[PDB]
């Protein structure tokens, strides 16, 4: 396996290309509006 | 960090509890050659071998701490003969003895190391929260053959394997909490089984498989050769049928 | 992880059940050379050979556990002759015997290893749920030829192959559940057949093909050479027509 | 996976059905050198040779199973002479015979392997459904020349080729079914012809081309040299005009 | 085959470039509105 | 796949129809060295030579099937002398002859291989439908010089070239048919001229250029040296002016 | 930067406090060979070895500062013998002594270094503020075996490991403060445990494991061999059971 | 493809029309070493030399077809001496002559090859239609020096260059024709001057520069040394002033 | 393309106009070693040396065409001694002379080649129209030292440099002309100064610097050593103060 | 381009103005080995050494033009001894002298070259207009030690460094001028200090540091050893305290 530890989130040092998918995911699942 | 010993597996606990032989056999380990021909993939280096080139130094520990063999230094034999030639020029200004016979030798190889043999992983992620369990099961295999150096005959040639369990558990969340607020966090743990410890534990498995298959053939006898009761030899006789 | 033996295939179960010969033949395996010339592709290393460089140590196990051959250590023969020269300087301060004759030898090669021979994969994915079955069928092939060292004649030269089945099943879902809610998950399992085990199982196929094609030629006779009834020899005689 | 023999092509079925000669000719295969100078492209490794470096071990199978030649081990000849020197020190403590003459030898080469010779592919895809047939026709070519070692004369030097058919059929669909529903799926099958089998089948073609062009020149005579009726020799005489 | 295990989804450590295709796929197949 | 002979070009049809000489000349091909110094570009491997390293084995076929030369095995000459030394130890327990003189030799080289010499391509695509014709004209060139080994004089040194025509025709369509309907399809065919066949055909051109330029110099005479009528020699005399 | 000594770990504080032996034993360290076969991954160089190739020079410090051994220079022994040959030509125009006997030697290896053994990391990030703790736990392991050079017997062969703790703490914020105002900042600290210091500390662990396992076997005796009370030997006897 | 001769430039037409000397001079070409040290850039291979390593085989053609020199085979001289030693063992069972003297020799080099010396390109594109003319002018240069082997003196050392004209003309259009209709097309032609032909033509320039500068120095005389009228020698005397 | 001579710089026009010495001095150029250690950057090959490895063949032209030195072939001296040993076996079946003394020799080096020394470029672009002038000023430097071989003394050791002017002028326009109409065009010209010509011109500068600094030291005298009037020697005496 | 001398720094102006010694000392420079072990980073080649491998040829210029040393050719000493052996065979058909003693020698090294030691850069850009000053300060360092070859003693071993100033000034504008009009332009100048000139100037600094530290030790005396007034020796005595 020789598998290192990389994050799946670019704030902690993972692959930065999934951030264009990560943030828009919770932009597509938030269900929160202004009070 | 606490510098303890090598974290030996369960097979070493069967190794020290082996019964004593009628004198520990003089044996010699020249070069258990890493002829896997297998180097580590990306992200690791291309010149980095996937298993260590050091099974000639690991088997020495597996034969010495087994309390069955007296291993002889034959890895750096040309480094030892350069020291013996110095004592020939040192005492000629205790007399020097000769090297022992080592009537059997354990030549062998690391015969293979396929990356990601039974690898795989389950992933699950709901709204925000999520975790995966990705395990990359490698498999090393070593050859250990006892060779009678007086006749060249290979006496007991066994092939033991060990599945390197390199698993990762990344539990990463990405969840909005309030309006224009976002919590996220990723706890991750990749416990790679070290290939040096699985090279060590498959060799220590092979030493018991050298001894157990070296008893029924009549190659060497142990002290009190009537028992056959200890749960190391009968366990490695029920493990003598390969799956 | 449980360090068992090498997970030998079905062909080794036919190997140990071979009938006994009139004395096990002294044989010598020098170097079953990995001359596939084939290294592993990306993501694996460029210097990593695609098959092991260890068929000279695997065939030794295939000839010893067949109960038909007494293999001789000729891989590290220069490592064994350095040990015999020590006993010549040890007893001159049991007398040393000589190496046995080994009237036949198994020279050979791993003759090839084409990556992705009959590879392929089916993929299906509906709304959200989805799974693929991608299998990358490799194929190793080995040459094992028995050579009479007294005359240099190649006696029985066989070529056995084995299709390495490296399949993956990734069942990955990506499905919205509620408004602004998303479930996803990907269970995946890639069971690569290890190339060391298929090198081991195609060589053990070749040893039966060395023995079965070594009987009809009159090269060596087995004990009670009248039966021809066991389902190893007649199975590897119906497998003697190559597809 | 079932470890059968090497899946020999149609040319091996003509090889075993060759008529018998007046005694099988002693022949020697030293090194059918892979001097294609051609390594495998990306995604495969740069050090991975595109054909095997093992035609010296494949032609041995092609000359032995032809029932026309007795091949001699000359690939690891220095590995065989190290075994003969052991018997000289073993019997001096059956007498050892000498190596046979091998009046002809098959020196040769794998003379080339151009990647993607007549490659190409048709693709079609309507709304959603779609499939391609992409075939990458490689071409190996081998040289096999019979050389009279008594005079150095090259007797019959033939060049046989074989087109490696590496085709893929990927039938991939991507089609919406309902409003906000999507079915997709991709069944794919890439049957690469293995280059080791086409190296094997072009060499077995060359052995028939060695024998058929070795008969009309008067180099060696077969048993009952009056027939010229079998559909192997007259087929490989109508194939003696190169396209 | 010498085929390792990579995910097809960037949240678990696969190729991050398919996330620009993965998320917009379920944005094109959700059929879910606000209650 | 049908394993036929090597698909020899038009120049081999002029080669076999050459007139017979007064005895076929003993000739020796040591190493037609691939000193192009040219390896294959991307996507092919960096270590992969752009032409084969096998013109020493191709010219042997070009001199033997020309019915003008008896070629001698000098590529693996150290592999042939190891076989002659065996017969010296085999008959001393037919007498062995000596190697023939080979008064001329064809030393030579593959002198070059520029990638994409006169390369280019036309592309056209209307609404939806479209096709390109991209041809990458390579050019190999070989040197073949007949050298009198008795005096070292280079007798006839010719340089023949051949333009490798590697063309692709990809006819790919991408056209909407109805509202929210799309047909597409791409038929493609890249017929690379194999560099091994153009190395073979430029060498066979050179053998006719060795013979035709070896006649007017008085180096060797053919049978019935009065005709000068056949359309091979006068065609390769009108081709003797280089463009 | 203050150039202090090497920042030796806790195991060196147990090393200098070892009890004195009856004369410090002459010992020789030839080459503790880096046969990990492990190079550093990306972003580091491919030719850069992951551990130093200098355990033959580190163990010398571990045996000299232990106050138990007099190490002999055998790493550059051919560099020392070139100096002794100069004094043979210098005094022939104090007399030169001979090299000492070094009745035991410590041959050994760095037997392995798996990258990212128990690696992992926790990540947390609220609105703006956020921090991760990513630790990549490597593991070196060394072999140190005392070999009696008079007989070649390996006396005490131990395997000590040390987990390299390479952790990073990056506390990075990215938070809007006012309308069209943004504060951000990232404090980060990656304290890689240096592999040279963990090679040094696991070897110094091994020297205590050479001495403690060299006492119970009767290989060498310490001064006042009745105490067994110091908290170095009994600590490295409770550490003698490997996990 | 028509396998004609090498497409020799204008300088070879001046080479064959050179006046005859008083006997063609025996000359020897050992190794016109490719010490450009220049390999081909991307997209070509890194190991691919930018010029051929074959100027020792090209100059042989330039000296033989000049009708001024009798070149001697000294490239594979160790391949020719292995053939002469065979005739010494062949006739001792025409007598063998000796190699000729070759009183002058042409040692030399390919002294350089700067990629893209005077490179450049004009591009123009209006609405839709457009074309570029990009030419990458390389420059090879060779050294050819006649050396009197009797005294070691370099007689006439010349440096001739040739600008490799590698131009491309891509005329690509991309133009809408109707509403939602688009025509496009790209005709392209890259006529790289092959570096093997410019190595051949600059060497053939150098042979005329060897002969013309070998006449005024009195090194060798031509037949009827009174004319000085032919438009090869006076053209290569007006070209004797380097720009 | 017109194959003229090497386009020699202004320094060669001063080289041929040097005054004649009292007999041209016998000199020998063994290997002006390319020990820049500098290879060409991307996009050029990594193995491609940035300057040629051929200053031992360029300086020969610079010393021969200077009309001051008789250079001796010492680059392929082992290629010339293999020719002299042939004449020793040719005349023993004009007598052979010996090699001349060459009392001075020019050993030397290409001492450096920094890429982009004073590089830079101006860019300007208005609406649509635009052009840049980017020049990458390299700098080669060579060492040429005259060494008296009778005593080993280095007589005149000079270091001459030359700035390689590799400039590009790309004048590219991109301008809309009408509504939905666009004209564009890019004329570009990169005149790289070839490093082989600047290696040639800095060496020819060094030969004048060898001669001018070889006159004032009294190492060798020219014919009519009273003038000191020619504008080559006084120009290279005002250039003898290094900037 | 004007091929002047090497643009020597300020330290060479102090080098020629050094006072004369009582006879210039015979000295020998064998190989000032580039053991920086430092190659050039990207974009330059990986095999390209960061400093030249030519300090053995630069120091020769620094010792000869100092008017203090007579350097001896010992770089190509095996190239000079091959010339002396020719004169031994030339005069035996002026008598040859012997090589001078060279009682001191300057062995040494380029001891290091860290890329980007004190590198940095200021950047400023307003609306449209903008410029940066980025300087990458490298640092070479050389070792020059005078060794008495009669006793092997290193007499004066100095370490001189020089900061390579590689600065760039790019003044690039990008500014709209009118509505739908844009002016832009980028003037850029990167004056890399060439590493060959800073290797030359730090060595010439070291030669003054060899001479100044060779005077106070009494190793060699200059002419009129009473002055100590010149602003070269007292400047390089105030520079003798290292920062």
């Amino acid at each position: 396996g020789t598998m290192t530890f990389q994050f799946r989130n670019p704030n902690f040092g993972g692959n930065p290309n999934n951030g264009a998918f990560l943030l828009n995911s919770a932009q597509a699942q938030n269900s929160y509006k202004d009070p | 960090a606490r510098p303890t010993l090598m974290p030996r597996a369960q097979s070493y606990k069967d190794l020290t509890h082996l019964p004593a032989p009628t004198g520990k056999i003089f044996v010699s380990v020249y070069n258990i050659q890493d002829e896997t021909g297998q180097f580590k993939p990306y992200p690791a280096s291309n010149f980095s071998t996937a298993v260590p080139q050091s099974a000639t130094a690991m088997l020495v520990t597996a034969l010495k701490d087994s309390r069955w063999f007296i291993p002889l230094e034959r890895q750096g034999l040309q480094n030892l003969l350069n020291e013996r030639k110095i004592i020939r020029a040192a005492q000629e200004n205790i007399p020097l003895q000769s090297l022992t016979a080592a009537n059997i030798m354990v030549e062998g190889s690391i015969i293979g190391y396929e990356s990601n043999v039974k690898s795989g992983g389950v992933g699950a992620r709901y709204f925000g929260i999520g975790a995966d369990t990705q395990y990359q099961l490698d498999q090393i295999a070593v050859n250990l053959r006892v060779v009678n150096v007086s006749t060249g005959e290979i006496l007991s040639s066994v092939n033991t394997s060990k599945t390197i369990l390199s698993y990762e558990v990344q539990a990463g969340v990405f969840r909005f909490i309030d309006y224009q607020r976002l919590l996220e966090g990723e706890v991750g743990y990749t416990s790679n089984e070290p290939v040096m410890l699985c090279l060590m534990s498959a060799i220590e498995t092979g030493v018991i498989f050298l001894i157990n298959d070296g008893i029924d053939r009549g190659l060497w006898d142990l002290q009190n050769k009537a028992e056959r009761q200890n749960d190391i030899l009968v366990k490695y006789r029920h493990m003598s049928v390969p799956p």
